């Protein structure tokens, strides 16, 4: 299977602030990557598609880019309703696969 | 050789004369065609539609390689000498070609020494130099499709469309793969499987294939429509799935003795009806001899008609003698179509049914007639210069036979059927009359 | 609009099976396939496995041997099956619907079921 | 015509009726086919593809405009006039053809007006506007192919695949291009050229060129299957690679007096065997004759048989007769077959042989029985309601023929063998007896 | 049964014997068509384009949906019970499809329960679970071409350009359907519709098809190549452009008693020409019955002859005893080509021709001799162990025949011409010299 | 290089039609299309139609009814028509060529002519 | 038909000044969008195409983005030249439409 | 791992022929192409010619006269030959694999032989 | 053939520093453009490919982009390794060709 790394672990910000998530495959995903929101109690929000488009509905303040085995999450004005445990996956070979995570504070 | 003049009485004008050539001679080039394509840059979106595509194609190209080694197994250096008792059956082709597989094989034995470079390829089309001398080319089946449109599409499609793609197109080329190396090919020994039929394994882009062995020019085209380039399976390897063939590359040449000539069929009248007459439309004549030809297995060009074979086959006595002269004993079927050649043009010269089609002078304004006593009008220069046929005014030449063609007349010969009821009809009911004669001079002996 | 639900049991034993019915509505499932993911009580989320539009399934490798899905075209469902649970498979199970030709993106998601072993 | 009755009794059974028609008086569009493809917006990803293509190219189509200029070259104004010594050689067909080619050429000199509109069309469909009144489209090969896969695929693929995918699709138009517009093409002038063979020069795609053209929806389908649509090479263009092509649209006419009687041939029994009657399944009677048709050249639909010329062709007089009701000169082939008709349905009659199949009647639970002096049994209304044949159940009406069907009888004619090696056979021993009887009464002759 | 050893004698050498097999009792599944693609996701760029399509594909599906109207409208449970008045017309074979037809309609009902899901389906190829004991596979024309074509290309060309493509692609698709779907489809109803022509509706794609349906493999390639897997439509749907297929999947069952023999025809000498004996090459013989078969439509492998349906023929009493050892009997046809086979090879005997092939023998250096007595030579272990023909060096066996084979001799039959044009006039010719006797005979009688 | 170049009448009354043709240069009309957009007085810029490179024709909504487009290849020109005009048609209206095939992008514009109803 | 929003309807800005203008569409129109510098008595100049390309022989100082429905054009370094009305087109669907257009004085 | 090493000549003089050969190993000749390059004394990289994986093979203009490509697919080997040398074609000179299907960037370089004349 | 121009001839930049070297082409090589960091004794190595991707191996810090007639290299922190002779190579059509080059100190 392929794995990703995701991190920093956790994150502490301001609100308004830039926040940004960093993950890496462990082999060539081209642009294959998604971002997840996800609140506990509630299910996963998808924010980002192929390391760049945003979900319908999915405020502006949210971008990211990357390819191959390095992208990343952009925040660029950080809410209080952005607080929660972010994820990576990739959906290039199968099965897909999701990183650890990122708790945003 | 052919009485042309009493011929064109009964519906039969001279037309066209064609010189008779047979493929001879080849020069041979080996190439190699692999049908798995490669998908080594988009392996992650492949699944299992390679194991299953290695599988299924296992299966079709194992009963080739098995029926080639009966013969290679048997096959030893004396000067080659065949196992004859191991073979068991074969033909004359079979055996010849047995030969012509195993002295193949030398070669093959190099073109195998690139094995890794054969299964290497990604490209459709890779010239691979064995010792710069030696050269052999590797065709790929599918991968220009891959190359253009699965891989260069990664993140355009999904991966899994990608799959799906791809073991569709897998299954399209087997499909038609399938209707020349499948069940049907019940002998790829012999060297007589033409090469539009071996590049089905290339997506049926035989001119690629030709255009990349280089080829001779002189008479290229008629090769190809004639079948007479053609390739022989020589070595099938069941692990790359690959097989090397051997395209022959014929010579055509000229049988100076010998030439094939084109009959026009006219409608004629004779009584109250048209009547048209049966006789081999191509006459073939070698020497003094004058014969039949398959000639519907030949190419038939402005010059010549090219075989990829001899297709000469044997004419009646009967037949014969009506094409010296012999009217008498020319067949003639009864014309109920409307639609019916009623003129032909040769050398300048008009013959016509001017019974069945309106015929009418331009130079005079007069109408051209037709007793009941004629077969057709030959009309030219002495008659009518310029001659209307319906709606064609035609400008006319001299014909050079008898002046008094339109009035010296013709033998006319028995009627016939050549429908394929008709013909087992008509040796039924002679069969009745013949035992009613059967009957009656035994009567008669038996009296006596 | 567009619904996945989720319905199954509660607390089942170790060596028990698990099926796990998503009932769908605002799409068919002809036209798009349906993943299930799972969230462990402290674990990230975990891709199980998939059935595709076309009604054909992949797996993970963990679970290759114990897990596989199926699908109904008539009453809109998904099923989830685990042959033989383990008490680490406490996690809350997730249907979830894929991006049009098998693209990434689950854009839509069901409630999530809770699962106890 | 047809003496329906006594023929049911020997395995023909009256099948469906069908009108005869033939298409005549076609109107006529013009069409550009142009074979090369435009690349100028791929122009740095052709290399030397484009060359090579223009001369292949040129070696397909020189041939084919030089045919056509024999024509061209010796067709004058007078009401056209033809050199008939210069043409030489040429059959009705082609005469009347090199008329509608001479007079094509006057439109044809209009079209070539838009020559660099012609060469600068880059889709593979574009009307082109001459006068408004006058409108002519122009068709390009392989242009959709190259605005999909290699336009669009700049920086998808290197530049020298692209280059290599345009060769291989060249290639592989060219490789069936060859099939219709190569040697064996040596008429191009006779306008009999079925337009599914000239659209191969757009890839097959007949549907688009038809459509293109507009055509007349009567019974279009009717006339594509039965070849009716045809085309003539009106002009070729060798340095731009085009050709302009006169598409025909005839309108299928019926004929007053003419339709075709399918029979439906069921198995008999005679003595203690089946036996299947040797009779055209399709006769065609015009008027008061009965006569054969070449139907295998046809198209047959529920109401009618569609053919593009008329297929008619005589029949014997034993024939005739059998047809007419003298049944003892109708032939019959042996049946060695396990897979035979046993029965047919005919205006709710039905027709079996309850010897070789198993017939049972629903309504009264009995068996139906044949004896040794019966052929078929026909059953109705008045027998079995419902009778069942094997496993299927069906529900009957009446016979209006004879009450007394199944008790009159029928005479039976003489066997035939079909095959053609027995064809061969039974020809050489006849005349074996023959020359026997000869023998015999020549002996009479000398001895009286 | 056949006197093999006076057969070779006169040019027929025994080859490869072969069992008999013919497909029965198939097992069915039903598949659903959908011959209009899914655009739903590039809907901005179809324009009238689907429009268009609907309504020219409906053109082709109705003409089909009404023949099957026709059965279905008058069939009825009872055992299945047909309305024979209101059918009027038909062949048995359509009658038991027509029941075929009828029961099929009841898992139709099933399948059309998801008429949604096969509205809905976006993939080339969709497995649809009705209640998991029960699967329908859907199959999707052109969809795979959509979906990596024009779905990805939407940045990549113009919405304009995309929408040309998919209307050259449906037109395309069309023009391929139209040779099966079309109006040449005069009966959907007999369940004889080969499924390579049935797939056409799925691109001629029929390896997916197949592979989709899982079938048996037990001979399943052999099955393909025979036409033994056949489709039946049971279902139309013109609203949403789809249809249902019944695909039947015989099993190609052994006959205990039945076998095909091969005979290798070889030019023999007689007086001072080459001869070729015309007997049937492929003989059926079945338990002590020896007959013709129309081996042409079978699949012919190393170890049998596969056919979709019995192909048995009769044969006449001359033949079967030219085969049983009367050799008087067997007609032979005068050679003239310079490619005939002129030897064979059988159970490691060799057979040849040695006046028109050079034989040498290869283990004593002396040549291989023949009188104008003898018609071949049969070379084995007792003569010459090695022999040369041409530049073929083959090692022999023994034969198991008289040891006189080459001094016993044979008797030869009268000269055939097999000519279709050959035979018409044999037949004419024939009839003159026996009107002639008629009259001969005629005269005897009354002068006595 | 490229040209278009508009030439009408400048006052038409309402009811009667509009006849401008674009006559061009530089470019076969076989090779590309040509759009039409009009800008009213104090209003943005309104694309009318198109005939394409193929000869076919399409429009928007507002004006399906009495727009109509053609083409003589010829002599280089194309034709914009008005079946009938309102004054609120008073308008420059300008002939414009389109990129290749059919991607959009006017890179190249006529000089306009003023129409006044 | 397909709509499209433009805005603000009239800007103010200095020489050497960024300038933005923002555009959306009602429906996906992908990439299909392209930017017009329209001064009266003159045609529209193309500016960029394809949401982000620039016609042959416009200043670099002009670029752009944008992809479904959120679209902007952007002036790096603004010019005296630079005056006039700015119009947003989409070339996806059929038909093709405008905006209203930006006044930039 | 992948490599390509040049060998050939040191000194030759004007007016004699120039033969190259690179050996390399890590990847087939079949799946990859062969670029020639050099680096004279006081200028850039010059591009020589190219044989592609197909076999074929190209040059630029300045050298097309003088510069031939050959491969040994056998040995693994590319060839480039020069069959007049000038004193300015002193450099060195490189043999670069291309990057798959005949994509640029050449990742993979060998070490550079130099060539005086 | 198509020609390069690559400028400015010589760089001098600080480490750390951000350091950029432009290069266009006298025709339209769509994103068929590459990009090398040649040292002296050694062989050239890949920077960047398509105008955009680095090649494996390559540090993060390097980037670029460009498209038909214009391109840029970006080093977003100039490290001591990073002296050399930078090259501009098109691949689109036949021949390649590099440009005269780049010396940074
Ligand atoms: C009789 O027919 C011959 C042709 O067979 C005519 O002769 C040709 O006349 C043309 C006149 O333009 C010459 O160019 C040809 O060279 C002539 N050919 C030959 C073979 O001589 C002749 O003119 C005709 N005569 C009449 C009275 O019609």
């Amino acid at each position: 299977d392929i794995q990703m790394t995701q991190s920093p672990a956790s994150l502490s910000a301001s609100v308004g602030e830039t926040v940004t998530i960093t993950c890496r495959a462990s082999e060539n995903i081209y642009s294959y990557l998604a971002w997840y929101q996800h609140k506990q109690g509630k299910s996963p929000q998808l924010l980002v598609y192929n390391a760049k488009s945003l979900a319908e509905g999915v405020p502006s303040r949210f971008s990211g880019s990357g390819s191959g085995t390095q992208f990343s999450l952009k925040i660029n004005s950080l809410q209080p309703e952005d607080f929660g445990s972010y994820y990576c996956q990739h959906h290039y070979g199968t099965p897909w696969t999701f990183g650890g995570g990122t708790k945003l504070e | 050789i052919l009485h042309y003049e009493k011929l064109s009485k009964i519906g039969l004008v001279k037309g066209v004369t064609r010189k008779y050539k047979i493929k001879s001679n080849p020069l041979t080039k080996d190439i190699v065609i692999k049908m798995i394509p490669n998908v080594s840059n988009m392996s992650q979106c492949t699944g299992s539609v390679m194991e299953n595509y290695k599988t299924r194609l296992n299966g079709i190209l194992t009963p080739i390689k098995g029926a080639l080694e009966i013969y290679k197994n048997n096959t030893h250096d004396l000067g080659v000498i065949m196992a004859g008792v191991a073979i068991g059956i074969a033909t004359a082709a079979q055996i010849t070609a047995g030969v012509a597989l195993y002295e193949a094989m030398k070669n093959a034995d190099n073109i195998n020494k690139l094995k890794s470079s054969i299964e290497s390829t990604n490209e459709a089309v890779v010239k691979l130099q064995e010792t710069a001398e030696k050269t052999v080319y590797v065709l790929t089946a599918l991968q220009d499709y891959i190359n253009t449109n699965l891989v260069p599409t990664i993140d355009k499609i999904s991966c899994k469309q990608t799959e799906l793609s791809l073991d569709l197109a897998l299954s399209k080329y087997l499909s038609d793969l399938l209707f020349v190396f499948g069940p049907n090919l019940q002998d790829p020994v012999s060297n007589s499987m033409t090469i539009q039929a071996i590049s089905q394994a290339f997506g049926g882009n035989y001119e690629t294939l030709l255009r990349t062995l280089g080829y001779a020019t002189e008479d290229f085209d008629d090769l190809l429509e004639s079948d007479s380039i053609t390739g022989q399976i020589i070595y099938v390897d069941l692990s790359s799935y690959y097989i090397i063939v051997r395209v022959y590359f014929p010579i055509l040449t000229e049988i100076q003795q010998a030439y094939i000539q084109e009959l026009l069929p006219v409608s004629f009248n004779n009584d109250d009806s048209e009547w048209i007459s049966i006789v081999p439309n191509f006459i073939l004549v070698r020497n003094t001899l004058i014969s039949n030809i398959e000639i519907g297995f030949c190419l038939i060009t402005k010059r010549s008609v090219i075989c990829n074979q001899d297709y000469a086959t044997p004419m009646t006595n009967n037949m014969r003698e009506c094409l010296t002269g012999s009217t008498e004993k020319c067949p003639r079927e009864l014309v109920v179509s409307s639609h019916v050649p009623r003129f032909a043009l040769s050398n300048g010269v008009l013959f016509a049914n001017c019974i069945s089609v309106t015929c009418q002078c331009q130079t005079t304004g007069r109408a051209i007639s037709q007793s009941g006593e004629q077969t057709l009008l030959m009309i030219d220069n002495t008659t009518c210069p310029t001659a209307v046929l319906g709606n064609v005014i035609i400008s006319l030449g001299k014909y050079l036979g008898s002046v008094n063609y339109n009035s010296e007349g013709i033998a006319i010969g028995p009627p016939v059927f050549t429908d394929k009821v008709d013909i087992s009809s008509q040796i039924s009911s002679m069969n009745q009359s013949l035992q009613q004669s059967k009957d009656y001079i035994k009567e008669a002996q038996r009296l006596l | 609009q567009v619904q996945l639900k989720e319905s199954g049991p509660g607390l089942v034993a170790p060596s028990q099976s698990l099926s796990i019915t998503c009932t769908v509505s605002g799409f068919s499932l002809a036209s798009y396939g349906v993943h299930w993911v799972r969230q462990p009580p402290g674990k990230g989320l975990e891709w199980l496995g998939v059935i595709w539009t076309g009604g054909s399934t992949n797996y993970n490798s963990a679970l290759m041997s114990r897990l596989s899905i199926n699908r109904d075209n008539s009453k809109s469902q998904v099923f989830l099956k685990l042959n033989s649970l383990q008490t680490d498979d406490t996690a809350i199970y997730y249907c979830a619907r894929d991006r049009g030709y098998g693209y990434g993106g689950f854009a839509y998601w069901g409630q999530g079921t809770l699962v106890t072993v």
